[PDB]
């Protein structure tokens, strides 16, 4: 359970909400639904130590709750200033109702 | 609003404490020690940025604001306290109760219809262990205690300390003090080596958010705090390195000191133990104006009799005063100042890009925005503004 | 406006007054004495916030603006007279007429389009009782006598005197001047004992509010100001008491003086008789910037003949320029100092609470509101208004 | 946007220029001597408002910002060089790397996420000439070649200089640099009489506007600039009259100097020949805030060996650095601090009325305003600002 | 003591009312109510029968304070201090005031 992590089921989060998935001996994950679609970054905001499953989704752009920094959660680029470090953005699969989301990043 | 609305709309997590650059009204402040006002001698400061008079009539402490009602002159240029109980305005000899700011007379026009009808506001004032505070705010009171820390009123409690005003927002002075990583500065204080302190270079946190500090909003005599726990389940680093090479040592001492920190509003930190293992640091950043804060530096040590407090003064006057308010926190007045320009044009509150150890600096920047008594902003200062519906 | 819209739409009273923080366009002002200006040698000042150049050419005196057309430096920087009746800026060497302030030459092109078809501001001059006095002001200036209080001009009236700057706004001097209860201020005056004057703490006023002044609108050369007629039905206070108790008396002295206190616009206050029953006293508070006035302090007395105006000038320079305008006025200029801070922000205008001696300042603040010819404005400082094309 | 959108929407023609009070980004800019800055010893500087700290390591340059990304901070406050390759804020002990600026290591938290994962901006420095240029910009510099005069990189050429700072906006000083009347306040100069130079007072313009000067667009290496040709048509004023009359007469010398006078993006000037007739002068007046310049001024001087660069480094020092550096451009420093109170407000860029021999400065207006490679704003200085 | 008549001001409108040596009254009508308070503002020496009514809301021409002419509360900022009210009847259309 280390290449793929079980979050939750596809229907057990409503389009425009946040889930935060801890891994044990690593930083946190936010799996986003947007629409139908989900998408998943570090939970740890790139300018400091705020929680983005705190923040704000709107649409596909999550604002962080600490300086009002955001990020585009499909790409993990930048959306607002402060913000200037690309998220980790990590592969989720929906298998058979299911959201699995990788441990491990994208290679940037 | 003493900030750019757009700056307050982005910092969710803080922003009353991002707003209160003039400092929280309806808090107790020490401003002076005891022995610095003497019977009928009025003596001036300025506290969130109000100007004020204090003076000590039977022994008892009173406080006017420095500002007559009538064209807004400072009393304190011309003092002419012409009865025991009374202050009369050296211009045209407007004449204020002490006790509780009446417009008693008038010696330019004794039959004015304003004679009994306006009040010079006045600050309550309660002396403790030698200190002078001021009850900045309006109305009753509560106990000092709930805006001191811990231990500081205790009855065996021999309190020394020294004031100077320090130009920093009191906010950087608060910050510097409770931040965990900062002792890096202290690495080579004098103080570390002649008192034999053990002092890590910082801290690898462990545990989750909620373990790094211990929020006290539930205390008896309704304290509001926080307490730095980064030591209980983090590392003490003692060997700095750079590409994996030793760079730095921490210091290897016997004496523990500095194990439980904790900062109080309305911006008071206790470190216990400090400099030495029998005894308490109390110290208050207390806002001036937006530029300026007296740094109020308290020594605690229990003392049960006249004996060990004249040793202890003795040890205050000859080692702790040079050598820890002076030889370890004068690091902490250049780092305060060293933060200005960031912080200056409010831009600093959305720039800073917080570590880990900064998880204490962020719970009392909400525990201070949701435990304040009231943000002091410039219409308390020049006179409040209100239009009618 | 020089002030914020928030504020002047508050003070409906008197808001041009408060908006005239440079002070009235359109009106004449004295600078200095004759005597300090050489044929030839000419002098920098700074008049509601404009600076100017004075020169005396054949024994008469001319007005420059002190900024050169092309680049808006100072031809002060380098005086460069290099014939009886021009100056050359020391720059690109455009070279002006005092009489005229027309361009005239340009010494680095004496082909270019600019020569003649350029002017540089100018301002009317006129020595009067040996004062300099400039008209701020745009077209054909007024007699002088519209902004000098009655008896200035009266050709048996030897006027001696002196000037100064003075670190305060040029309406909180005004203001100070003409205030009926700021006798409180002088009551420990070397004039008062030293000259035998009686001078009350203040007045307890009677009577209805227009009776506390005589509002001149009537005046056959057009002169605009306000005479204090507190004492007409007035009680002189002369036992100060707090609580019933007597802590202060007034001057029981002989000599009566000020039976007659006028301000007028410009800005000039009228004392007579003062500081002795032969004599009475004209003080203007000529507006430099919004921080700064001359005080142009002067002593009028009438003199038939060439033995008493030698007379005078010995005891001026022995008695009363000492003992009056320095041991009695010098109380009038840190007291001006000392509401600087209130009116700083522009709220003071608003937070002040006026007492019944302050109707005196209303009528003024009215008059000044209705009769001034108008208001100087940053615009006219960096000279965006009524210049050539 | 440096200045209000009004005074902006009324110079038109050159409203970049009017905006750029802090300078153009995305130039080199001469900040030091090389000899100024020693191996291992750090120095500061401000350039176009931004704090910065240079250093020399195995002899290369390296140029970071002098501020914390913690908690802003200056480095320089209490510098901490650990290692020969990084530097380490005296605070928290952030710890960068001088050759890309990495947040490499954290001395109080070596556990932090923030290791590895932040950058401290840094600029490119090059050394030409004994003088430290920095690329104040972002991306791969252009080649220095571009942001000098022409001339001042030849092999042969022998560089001299003198850098001080000086309480003007750098465009006043540019202004003054190329005003070709400006001369006026030379002509009592005791470079003049004791090199005997001729010098006029002024010029009567000759010619069409367009033969004023040469806006110069078409440089193989992409200078931008403008020579000043108000001496080929027009005549030079040697005896300045009020109403016919003589007040003042110009410099009667046998030397002719500064013939070939041209500005230069990102703004510096050069005088051939000057202050004599074998030597030409380089002068930048580089912005360090709203308010400030370094007066940058070189002199050049082609040498073939030793004998005559050593030749050369010794009238430099005992003749031209005294007498034309201080003796005569003394004068240029008073003028353009005369200028800051009537361009303070943005004002003087609307209210100034300018005459004929102002074309030079009108064409450099109009050449700054369009071949600059960037306006420094604030958001440069304090940080970048964006909302979605 | 007699003032006026129902009909003799307007809705909107002030009237001074000055008394047998007493500190002058203010009388204002709000639609078709008649209130009586000071006529001097408690924050310094203005006449509030000189200033702008704004349905139950007297503002003084000094300096822009303001009361309620109902309760006499301070509405506006310079005032802090309460305007006296004064007790008012009008019987057969003849505005009296205690
Ligand atoms: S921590 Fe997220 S924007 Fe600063
Ligand atoms: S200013 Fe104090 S009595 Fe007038
Ligand atoms: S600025 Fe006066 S001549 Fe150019
Ligand atoms: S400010 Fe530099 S490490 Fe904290
Ligand atoms: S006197 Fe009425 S608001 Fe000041
Ligand atoms: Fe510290
Ligand atoms: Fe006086
Ligand atoms: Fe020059």
């Amino acid at each position: 359970n280390q290449i793929w992590l079980k979050v939750c089921a596809a229907s057990d989060m409503q389009p425009g909400t946040i889930r935060r998935v801890n891994r044990v001996g690593a930083a946190p994950l936010a799996v986003y639904r947007v629409g139908d679609q989900f998408y998943a970054t570090e939970d740890t905001c790139t300018h400091g130590i705020a929680s983005l499953s705190e923040g704000t989704l709107d649409g596909d752009v999550i604002e962080c709750p600490f300086h009002g920094g955001a990020f585009n959660v499909c790409t993990g680029m930048p959306a607002s200033s402060p913000c200037t470090v690309p998220l980790g953005v990590f592969e989720v699969e929906v298998k058979e109702g299911e959201v699995y989301v990788a441990g491990e990043k994208k290679l940037e | 609003a003493n900030v750019d609305e757009a700056i307050l709309k982005r910092v969710k997590g803080w922003a009353p404490y991002v707003d209160a650059k003039l400092g929280f009204r309806n808090h107790w402040y020490p401003v002076m020690f005891s022995k610095e006002i003497n019977e009928g001698e009025p003596k001036t400061l300025k506290l969130l940025g109000e100007n004020l008079l204090v003076n000590r009539i039977d022994g008892k402490l009173y406080c006017l604001k420095d500002r007559c009602l009538h064209r807004g002159v400072q009393l304190s240029v011309k003092v002419e306290c012409k009865t025991k109980s009374t202050i009369t305005c050296w211009y045209h000899a407007w004449t204020y109760r002490w006790e509780d700011g009446v417009l008693c007379d008038i010696l330019t026009n004794p039959t004015s219809a304003q004679i009994g009808r306006q009040k010079l506001k006045t600050y309550p004032v309660q002396e403790a262990k030698g200190c002078v505070f001021i009850y900045l705010g309006d109305g009753d009171p509560p106990p000092l205690a709930r805006d001191t820390p811990p231990n500081f009123l205790d009855d065996d409690m021999e309190i020394l300390g020294k004031n100077q005003i320090i130009k920093s927002n009191w906010r950087l002075a608060v910050e510097n003090g409770f931040d965990p990583s900062h002792i890096y500065i202290h690495k080579d204080s004098i103080l570390v080596k002649d008192n034999d302190l053990a002092l890590p270079l910082g801290f690898a946190p462990g545990g989750d958010r909620k373990q790094q500090t211990r929020v006290v909003d539930d205390d008896v005599v309704g304290r509001k705090g926080v307490y730095d726990l980064i030591g209980e389940h983090g590392v003490p680093v003692f060997e700095g390195t750079i590409g994996g090479e030793v760079v730095r040592e921490g210091a290897y001492g016997e004496k523990i000191v500095a194990n439980d920190i904790s900062i109080w509003l309305p911006g008071v930190l206790k470190v216990n133990p400090f400099p030495n293992p029998d005894m308490m640091q109390f110290e208050w950043y207390v806002p001036i104006d937006e530029n300026t804060h007296y740094y109020f530096q308290t020594l605690g040590k229990p003392c049960a009799n006249d004996e060990e407090r004249k040793k202890y003064e003795q040890e205050f006057e000859s080692k702790w005063k040079p050598m820890a308010l002076e030889g370890f926190n004068n690091d902490d007045i250049w780092a305060r100042e060293a933060m200005v320009d960031f912080y200056a044009d409010d831009k600093g509150w959305v720039n800073e890009i917080l570590f880990e150890s900064d998880e204490a600096i962020v719970a009392w920047r909400k525990l201070a925005s949701e435990h304040n008594q009231g943000i002091q902003t410039q219409a308390h200062v020049s006179g409040l503004e209100h239009h009618h519906h």
